[PDB]
């Protein structure tokens, strides 16, 4: 009977859900850490990254 | 200055080793250009400068 005010609910927490899980991808760098794109190569490339 | 010929790829911003960390270091945004060039003919001696 509520899965019309049940949908609300799950689209907004499945969007975060999918904005969280967006944090986590290279995005076509060669490593998803900053950190550890920083510490393991030099600035110029760096930068790009 | 004079240095060594393996070590004129220290002379860059961003790199490391014993002349960029404690003889001659350059900022990571620098702007300008480094010229060098051999000079054995003048900074050579026989028994040794």
């Amino acid at each position: 009977a509520l899965g019309k005010l049940q949908d609300v609910v799950n689209h907004n927490a499945q969007a975060l859900n999918t904005l969280v899980k967006q944090l986590s991808s290279k995005f076509g760098a060669i490593s998803s850490v900053l950190n550890d794109i920083f510490s393991r190569l030099d600035p110029p490339e760096a930068e790009v990254q | 200055f004079v240095i060594r010929g393996d070590e004129v790829r220290q002379i860059a911003p961003g790199q490391t080793g014993n002349i960029a960390d404690y003889n001659y270091k350059l900022p990571d945004d620098f702007t300008g250009c480094v010229i060098a060039w051999n000079s054995n003919k003048l900074d050579s001696k026989v028994s040794g400068n």
